[PDB]
């Protein structure tokens, strides 16, 4: 517990310092692209892949700020990165989902409604990541969890390609046993909650797989 | 251009490591 | 047939003032997006909507110098050139059509192939398009029967919301009669050139009219 | 932003007559 203790705070803080709160955030709206249900809207898709990639670079600094992972080869540390930073991404942005307004928002702000996101870049996803945004809020996930929930995904000793997958798997152990102890401490009351936890991971993948192959259209530079 | 997803993110995941 | 030969030399002049021949153009490819269709590249979009910008003020200038067109009311020249503009520049870019690449060239001599011209903007009626472009081969059209044509296309006495419809009936019926005569001098072998060509005008509304109900997205702007 | 063709077309045409 005294060294369980700190890695919760080690990964709280590491989720925290790359993600900022919603209420830590100004929430700002805009007209654009909100009419209709479209292929693309350049102007949205310009925004959304600037703010993706920036998220990107700060879940690379998050898997940084890890115990233990810059111990592991350049190489592995790739090869995990590559493996879940699109399952990463997708619980990042459904954590800053409101129900009340349909709207997810990014980390400079920016709000935007379901029809938006579509047309900003979800497509024919758009009703998929939806849905796991609005089954995540039951779980009522603090930073600690989605924290060590990210960094579960994350630091796998399954994915193909590992050079040092025992290394990956003595990794894990702790961060499980971490989110196991936190989450039975945190609702003592509800037992099933850190399986219920660990299962959504499953639902991220789901979508992820099919978000990975899909052929985008980038700027020539 | 076009790209996959899979490929672009590894892209700027590789790149960030570069030395 | 001098006020005929007159009105056909203003008419040729008006079309190649306003729209290269392709053997005039330095043609130039590209790699781009070139792998497979897409709903829409933004790189090949941003150039596709540019050159057709252009080419919109260039039918307008072409317009402009057709006899009469600029007595017409203001309101009246708006009201021709919103509804066949489309039309024209349709027409415009098969007149560009290279069967042996299956390529269009642009006035910039930009040159793209199907899929191509797909992802530029083209989108689902990139066949349809393409379809127009191998069925006005045959027809072996020249200068003067493209401007022409055009000016028949535009100068319609029976579009919606003219003040004055009986004067724009009296402009086009000159150029219906220039384009008899000069497609029966042209080629007194083939009598049935004049009805047939004419009729390509019902081919470009089919096309148009799916393509102006179209929702595209730009920037802001 | 969204815009229907035709009255994206309008827009241009509309602009270029203005005085
Ligand atoms: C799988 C799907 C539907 C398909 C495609 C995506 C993409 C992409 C992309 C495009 C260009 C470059 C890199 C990636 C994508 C992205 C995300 C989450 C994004 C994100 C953005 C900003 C923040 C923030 O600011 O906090 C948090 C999360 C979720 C689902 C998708
Ligand atoms: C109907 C369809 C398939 C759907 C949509 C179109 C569009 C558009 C748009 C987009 C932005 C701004 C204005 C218009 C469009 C355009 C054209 C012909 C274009 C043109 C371009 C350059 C040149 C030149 O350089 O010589 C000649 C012809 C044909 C079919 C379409």
């Amino acid at each position: 517990t005294p060294e369980v203790g700190e890695l919760i705070e080690k990964v709280r803080k590491a989720h925290q310092e790359t993600f900022p709160a919603l209420c830590q955030l100004g929430k700002y709206t805009t007209n654009n692209s909100s009419e209709q249900r479209v292929s693309l809207d350049i102007d949205l898709w310009d925004k959304f892949s600037e703010l993706s990639t920036k998220c990107i670079i700060k879940t690379v600094e998050f898997a940084k700020q890890l115990p233990g992972f810059t111990t592991l080869t350049i190489a592995d540390q790739i090869t995990l990165l590559k493996a879940a930073c699109l399952d990463i991404l997708i619980l990042r942005i459904c954590t800053r989902y409101t129900p009340e307004q349909d709207t997810m928002t990014f980390s400079d702000g920016l709000t935007l409604n379901r029809t938006q996101m579509h047309n900003a870049g979800f497509g024919p996803l758009t009703d998929l990541v939806f849905a796991f945004a609005n089954q995540l809020l039951p779980l009522e996930m603090d930073d600690a969890e989605t924290g060590l929930l990210s960094a579960i995904c994350l630091i796998c000793g399954d994915r193909q390609d590992l050079e040092q997958p025992d290394r990956v798997d003595m990794l894990q152990e702790p961060l499980l046993e971490a989110l196991k102890v936190y989450v039975r401490k945190r609702r003592p009351s509800r037992p099933h909650m850190f399986p219920k936890m660990l299962m959504k991971i499953t639902d991220l993948r789901s979508i992820s797989a099919k978000g990975a192959e899909r052929v985008i259209t980038l700027k020539m530079e | 251009r076009l790209i996959t997803l899979a490929d672009h993110i590894c892209q700027i995941i590789t790149q960030d490591f570069a030395r």
